[PDB]
């Protein structure tokens, strides 16, 4: 109870008694952690810079993606795996990059109206794209 | 929104400053210092 | 990337039927010394042996550091190479021993298979409740949380322990703040805020961070190396707890302490469940004792004992001393400057002088791995050295050669400025003599002694 | 104020071919020595080479802390220079080892660079809500540009610091919101009237332009030592500067060893390895150079100079004598460097330098006449008389210190070997290494 | 309360009280005898240097050492020297024995006295508002705030001092200073104008007498003004810096208070925190707003250091910022403390002696030793007549001026309780033999510890 400090009815009570009242302890004695963001616990949560710079590809990628944004070269990203136009895509939501996507499991209608939105409107920045299902037939000269 | 029931506010700009205090503790000790403990 | 002593060394270069290449991993010689050390690389990697005993035995700049941490490498990364120097084992804060049992439990390793439990949501509901005591006068007590956890596919309420509320409340969570929590440890961690409401125009510089994908519970499997010792000190100084005890052991400074034979005993009991379970494998490694001359007699009589101990790594010695008087016991003169009795326990790999051709080849390597390109004649000339002065000195003048041939606007070390360098630069022989000429006599302008 | 050394800015050397100019940059002779010092210098720069000792060598006096200091002067405030005399390391709270583990590891600077961000701008506007009885506490900022308003949130921190530092309206404020620190700037408003005690009516600024929020690259210098401190607690990391960290354990440093490692290829860090000076180095024991010999060998071993006054001596710690007091397995891992003590025009024109930086004006004879003190007596005497005879030349109001301010500082302050004669001429009277002595006439 | 001593009041004297000085002209040339002292005219005016040499801001790190014999007045000229300066420059005298602690490693012991030589005088401006609270009363603002009721846009205080009242308009923050610091009409408070906030004293001692009892003492009214502003000068050494910076004192949490509670074990201040200090100051200095005043610290019996305490000098003495030094030594040639194989001149390592500007100091004439006598007589408040002054220089002679100083007061005694008001030859004669000198009782030794036996002394 010293250590974490007054209860919140004994807060309420302090506070709206007709007479004041000292409480126990009267504050948390608990003192301020030294590592400001690190607090109590040896408990660590994997960065998304790190996420970046553990792929040799991903860290050279990063930098091309921000030259080419500069340069505005709307750009298409294929991909052999599925899972990595997802981890792609967590890492273009952790940057500001604007990105649409195909693959193989997007439905018909879905495929129509993303190559469609993607031609119309220059705000996207990169297609993420699935080697096969987006590399036939399909028109991306924009 | 009606204002809290235990956070006085303070608020000071161009025209200096002034505490507001809540209904709620109009009648209690923390309003002594304002004119209006029980 | 930096270049030290050893950095060409790369491995004992041993044949499959292990016999030393003449020269290969960056050795040059030493073969019988470096197929010794491959039959104890062998003893090493087949577990099945502990406490074995190994002196490489040989004077000072035979190579015998080098061999050792061959031997590291060609153990590789997943055993414990643990190297200590003689002089690392007498603390201020424990007796010498318990540095010596400190240093035996490190180098044996242990990886082990962990399910760690969890909780893991944007908080969105936390509603203490509490009860008045009676008058133990520290007043009312929160008696447990009530606590709201979204997860992108679930949510829970939980109803927590006030202990977890502790570990809740000093981790500073808030409504709206994404959580992880360990059950068990009962230890909690506040990832961020929510991606909701991630307006800009806060102060606070909060992570913002999506909403966990998945469930809310999750059981999750990872794999920790650890070592025996780093049970010992986990359980010597507990702080893994929501308890007052665990709490306030991450207050305290931290200070050694002489970890108990009953407690190491205890913690056999418990790794051999991990064993017994399936979840961990026992990879025995080595302690290198470097200078181990420094060593006094209650060390070295500590280590029978802790040698015949039923688990312990194999150490490696290694002694660079004639017959010498034993630290601790003026009275007692051995070889190595081992007790006699101790080095009964011992399997001796001698270590040799070089041969000139030898110390121009070890030159050569040295050269290149340094980046030193290196004319023939200036090689000749650096290998006059370390025949007529020690090898290290000739070593060691690559380096001031290299810039003063680059100052000198040359692509390449010639023999001048080898020559210049030998100026510049003594030996310990010729820094001796001068010595000698001017402290001849005492004065105003004389060596001190 | 003028220190020993103090007119050491350099190793007088040119940078392009290390020839040791006679005299620049305060040092004087020693050419031979300071070529060797600079060849040092710059595979200290180059970085590339770890764990290199060069001990400096000769009689007392002669420059061998000079020349360390030049070396310090010439790398200037970026690389490490950990200065240590060797007397250091026998604490009561850490072993020797443990205390030069620590020395080598202040030697290692790691390079961390961030972005920051910054605020700056007036406040227009402040509202603060406490909790009655403590606890909680809640408010808004506004905060305005010549081109921007915009209203942020505060937390229990920013409020706290808000407090502190008493902002109000009308004050020009940054907020580091990375570290979250404030500083008032200056005022726009005047400073009102209808109160008492606002304090200071603080310095007028315009009004902040641009956008609010900038980012700030900025980059900071900690050693591996620094490091290892605050890796090895939770807790108390004024242990940085009280100095109370224990024995730190070898797991901390293995770690983090291989995560400043990673530091390095992710590009987060520059690791920029410095010197460790050991002066004295003749006092450490056998102990300590049989753990200095096998922590030169690590990549993060700074580079290691020494300075010893000692001629074939005592091995502290043992029972036997080596050259410089220092063991032969030892020196095998050393080059040496050894100075030369001067002549009578080095000791005349370190003088003059001496002369020029306490700012004392000789006349010529009193020149002449220090340096024929600064051959018999020495170069440290000679230089005492300086700031001596400079000081009774003021209490004869002289404006230039003459022959005979020096000929009556020679006669109020004995040199060591006319104390020694002293000495030896009042044995009777002094306390002899018998303990013995007569107090009588 | 307490029952305040109306009687005189007079001062103790010890073996130094008769030093006033070192005695010089504005020439700095030695007057034979003056301000308590008989003599030593070249190491006075050697001393006389070294006190300009302190008293200009030039000096960093220079050493002195006072040789010579035990009774030579080395210990008078460090005390006159450190009288010549006064109480406004540092003077941190220690012997070489105190440096031994158990507690942190002897070069902390010397760097910390070390430092507390170095002053540091910061000259800051006190900005206080002071009184019993005469008067609270809320100002009600002209606009309050929607849904409150109550809006404050004054809170005004009255303030009365013994010298004077004032009406004080604050803002309304101060009520929450107030409201935890519990302040009431009658109680004595300070506003400080670098943070608007209040602080209680206590309750005015003009309400003592409310009740027959209230737990809490009475504070008195102010006798200031009720509004200070004043240059306040603070004396500071670097070493109190260390140990501020080093071990924080008002630390709130669990750990520090508990931390307070025991005791305040020294610590090995690290050279970083050392120098960034340093680095503070100085840019303090630059601003103007500090001057240092480097002192004197001054090592008695320094031949009690070891190899190790001078080894460290030399890197001490080198610092930018540090003391002068002054060493007073006896040791004639003998062995260093801490080298066993080594001798020097002074108990001195020569490595460090030629650091040092050397003062020796010499006996004692027969005339001095008289003169000596006349002046420490005359301190005690002893008076003689002059065959008494005779004997006791003659004992000063053929024995030691100590002993001789060391009789004053015995036969002092001896003549007041015999009816005398002053000390004549009857009561040295008598003093000389109640007290024996270390000579005479050392033949008694040598007579009667020939052997063992029943009634010998022990060895
Ligand atoms: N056989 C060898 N081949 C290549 N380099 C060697 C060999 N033996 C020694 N060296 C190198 O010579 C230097 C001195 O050898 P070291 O291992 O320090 O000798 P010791 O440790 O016995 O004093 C080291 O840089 C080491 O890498
Ligand atoms: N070559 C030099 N140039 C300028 N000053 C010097 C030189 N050599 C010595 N000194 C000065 O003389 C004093 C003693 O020299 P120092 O380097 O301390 O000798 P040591 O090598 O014994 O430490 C110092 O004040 C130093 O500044
Ligand atoms: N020149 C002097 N004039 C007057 N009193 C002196 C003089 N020299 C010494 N004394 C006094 O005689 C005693 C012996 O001197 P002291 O300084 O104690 O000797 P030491 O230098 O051996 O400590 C002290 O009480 C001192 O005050
Ligand atoms: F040949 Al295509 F799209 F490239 F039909």
């Amino acid at each position: 109870k010293a250590l974490f400090g007054p209860t919140p009815s004994e807060i309420k009570e302090a506070s709206f008694g007709p007479r004041p009242v000292t409480l126990y302890p009267p504050r948390a004695l608990l003192p301020a952690p030294d590592h400001d963001k690190q607090r109590f616990t040896n408990i660590t949560v994997p960065s998304m810079a790190r996420f970046v710079t553990d792929s040799g590809k991903l860290a050279k990628l990063d930098e091309l993606l921000r030259e080419l944004k500069e340069g505005g070269h709307r750009v298409l990203l294929y991909f052999q795996m599925t899972r990595m136009i997802d981890l792609m895509e967590e890492y273009l939501t952790y940057r500001n990059y604007k990105y649409c996507r195909l693959d193989g499991s997007t439905k018909l209608e879905d495929r129509r109206d993303t190559v469609a939105d993607f031609q119309t409107r220059p705000e996207i920045f990169i297609f993420l794209l699935s080697t096969r299902a987006g590399g036939l037939g399909i028109n991306l000269t924009t | 929104k009606r204002p809290d029931p235990m956070m006085i506010r303070w608020v000071n700009n161009k025209m200096g400053s002034v505490v507001a205090v809540p209904e709620e503790l109009l009648g209690t000790h923390a309003g002594v210092v304002f004119g209006a403990g029980p | 990337h930096r270049t030290a002593a050893h950095t060409h060394i790369k491995g004992l270069g041993l044949n499959s039927s292990g016999i030393a290449e003449k020269q290969a991993a960056g050795f040059v010689g030493q073969c019988a010394a470096r197929e010794a050390c491959g039959v104890v690389v062998d003893l090493i990697k087949a577990h099945k042996m502990a406490g074995r005993g190994v002196l490489l035995a040989g004077g000072p700049g035979t190579g015998k550091t080098a061999l050792a941490l061959a031997i590291s490498q060609e153990l590789g990364t997943k055993i414990p190479f643990c190297p200590i120097t003689g002089s690392e084992i007498y603390s201020t804060e424990v007796k010498k021993t318990e540095v010596l049992m400190e240093n035996f439990r490190r180098a044996i390793g242990l990886r082990v298979r962990e399910t760690k439990d969890v909780y893991e949501g944007e908080v969105t509901e936390m509603t203490p409740e509490e009860a008045e005591n009676p008058l133990g006068g520290y007043g009312k007590t929160i008696s447990t949380l009530l606590i709201g956890l979204k997860s992108a596919r679930g949510q829970k309420k939980l109803r927590l322990d006030p202990s977890i509320y502790e570990a809740i409340q000093k981790e500073r969570v808030q409504v709206g703040d994404v959580i992880y929590i360990e059950t068990n440890t009962g230890a909690c961690k506040r990832v961020g805020r929510s991606d909701a409401y991630a307006t800009e125009f806060d102060l606070e510089a909060e992570e913002y961070v999506p909403i966990p994908k998945g469930e809310v519970h999750k059981k999750k499997e990872i794999v920790q190396d650890v070592t025996l010792h780093d049970l010992d000190v986990a359980n010597a100084r507990p702080q893994g707890g929501q308890d007052i005890i665990s709490m306030m052991g991450q207050l305290m400074k931290p200070k050694m302490t002489e970890i108990t034979d009953k407690l190491r005993m205890e913690i056999n009991k418990v790794v051999q469940k991990y064993i017994n379970q399936g979840v961990a494998e026992l990879i025995p490694g080595v302690l290198f004792i470097d200078e181990a001359h420094m060593l006094d007699i209650e060390c070295f009589t500590y280590l029978n004992k802790a040698l015949e101990s039923p688990i312990a790594p194999i150490v490696v010695l290694a002694s660079n001393r004639g017959i010498a008087t034993i630290r601790g016991a003026d009275d007692l003169k051995a070889a190595h400057g081992i007790p006699p009795d101790f080095l009964q326990r011992l399997l001796i790999i001698p270590t040799h002088p070089y041969e000139p051709d030898e110390i121009r080849r070890i030159v050569r390597i040295r050269a290149q791995t340094e980046g030193v390109q290196l004319t023939d004649a200036a090689v000749d000339r650096v290998a006059e050295h370390g025949v007529r002065i020690s090898l290290r000195y000739c070593l060691q003048l690559l380096a001031p050669a290299s810039i003063l041939a680059r100052v000198n606007g040359r692509t390449q070390v010639d023999v001048q400025d080898i020559a210049e360098a030998e100026e510049l630069f003594l030996d310990a022989r010729r820094s001796a003599n001068i010595l000698t000429s001017t402290g001849e006599s005492g004065g105003l302008h004389g060596f001190i002694s | 104020l003028i220190a020993a050394h103090s007119h050491i800015r350099g190793l007088g050397v040119d940078a392009d071919t290390l020839e040791p100019r006679p005299s620049s940059q305060g040092l004087v002779g020693q050419e031979k020595a300071r070529k060797a010092a600079a060849v040092v210098l710059e595979m200290i720069k180059q970085g590339k080479i770890a764990g290199r000792a060069v001990l400096i060598a000769g009689p007392p006096s002669t420059g061998k802390t000079a020349i360390a200091m030049g070396m310090a002067q010439s790398l200037g405030q970026d690389v490490p220079f950990t200065t240590l005399a060797a007397s250091e390391i026998f604490s009561l709270e850490m072993s020797k080892t443990e205390a030069l583990t620590q020395a080598f590891r202040k030697s290692i600077g790691v390079r961390i660079k961030e972005e920051s961000e910054i605020m700056e701008g007036e406040v227009v506007e402040i509202q603060i809500d406490r909790s009655v009885t403590g606890g909680a506490k809640q408010g808004k900022l506004t905060i305005k540009t010549t081109d921007m308003e915009a209203i942020y949130d505060m937390g229990s921190k920013m409020i706290d610091a808000m407090t502190k530092e008493r902002v109000m309206a009308g004050d020009i404020i940054s907020i580091d919101k990375s570290s979250g620190k404030i500083t008032k700037l200056g005022r726009s408003y005047a400073r009102s009237r209808d109160y008492d005690a606002m304090g200071v009516d603080t310095k007028f600024l315009q009004c902040p332009e641009g956008e609010l929020q900038k980012r700030k690259e900025v980059v900071h210098t900690v050693s591996l030592h620094e490091i290892d401190v605050i890796n090895s607690r939770t807790q108390g990391f004024l242990a940085l500067f009280s100095g109370d960290t224990g024995e730190i354990r070898s797991e901390i440093r293995d770690q983090i060893n291989t995560k400043v490692a990673e530091w390095k290829e992710e590009g987060k860090a520059e690791i920029v390895p410095g010197v460790l000076f050991i002066d004295e180095v003749h006092m450490l024991d056998i102990e300590c150079f049989s753990y200095i010999n096998r922590a030169l060998e690590s990549d993060l071993a700074p580079i290691v100079i020494m300075a010893s006054n000692r001629g074939v001596s005592r091995i502290r710690g043992t029972d036997y004598k080596s050259p410089h007091g220092l063991p032969l397995d030892f020196l095998d891992r050393v080059v040496i460097i050894n100075t030369h003590p001067y002549t009578p025009d080095e000791l005349r024109q370190i003088l003059s330098i001496r002369a020029q930086e306490e700012e004392v004006d000789l006349t010529p004879d009193a020149l002449a006449l220090l340096t024929k003190i600064g051959q018999e007596a020495g170069l440290r005497y000679a230089s005492n008389l300086i700031t001596t005879s400079q000081l009774i030349a003021a209490k004869r109001r002289a404006k230039q210190v003459g022959v005979e301010d020096v000929q009556r500082s020679f006669k109020l302050f004995y040199d060591p070997a006319r104390s020694v004669r002293f000495v030896q001429e009042s044995e009777k009277r002094l306390i002899g290494n018998d303990g013995v002595v007569d107090f009588s006439y």
